[PDB]
């Protein structure tokens, strides 16, 4: 809901005292978008072998 | 690819004369998968050749097999009055009898 809350989970407490008690987490920037870029041919030879 | 085979051919007794066979396929087992079967007119075929450096038991000596790349060969040391008949060669390399277009020798 805000740092305090997250701070608070990290503490395990509902009382926070004075300072920079929590370093609450890291901001992990989302991937977007995503993106496949395999290769190009033509079949295999399946069952050449079965 | 399907088997291909000449229209016919031609020849006269005594004569060695020989028969093509294009469109063979292959697998993990080899690339001798060609048989040739005489057909009489009206009546049931007969196998003459298989493993072409082979042949079953019994058959005359008087045909032979032979296989170059992807084109096959029937040889034929002499033919005879009664040796008019069609000729078919045919694969089974892949579980799948393809069998020839047919060709005709006459005299």
């Amino acid at each position: 809901l805000d740092p305090l809350s997250e701070t608070k989970c990290t503490l395990k407490s509902f009382t926070v005292e004075k300072g920079i008690y929590q370093t609450s987490n890291f901001r992990v920037q989302p991937t977007e978008s995503i993106v496949r870029f395999p290769n190009i041919t033509n079949l295999c030879p399946f069952h050449e072998v079965f | 690819s399907a088997l291909t085979q000449p229209p016919s051919a031609s020849g006269s007794p005594g004569q060695s004369v020989t028969i093509s066979c294009t469109g063979a396929s292959s697998d993990v087992g080899g690339y001798n998968y060609v048989s040739w079967y005489q057909q009489h007119p009206g009546k049931a075929p007969k196998l003459m050749i298989y493993e072409v450096n082979k042949r079953p038991s019994g058959v005359p000596d008087r045909f032979s097999g032979s296989k170059s790349g992807n084109t096959a060969s029937l040889t034929i040391s002499g033919l005879q009055a009664d040796d008019e008949a069609d000729y078919y060669c045919c694969s089974y390399a892949l579980s799948r009898v393809v069998f020839g277009g047919g060709t005709m020798l006459t005299v």
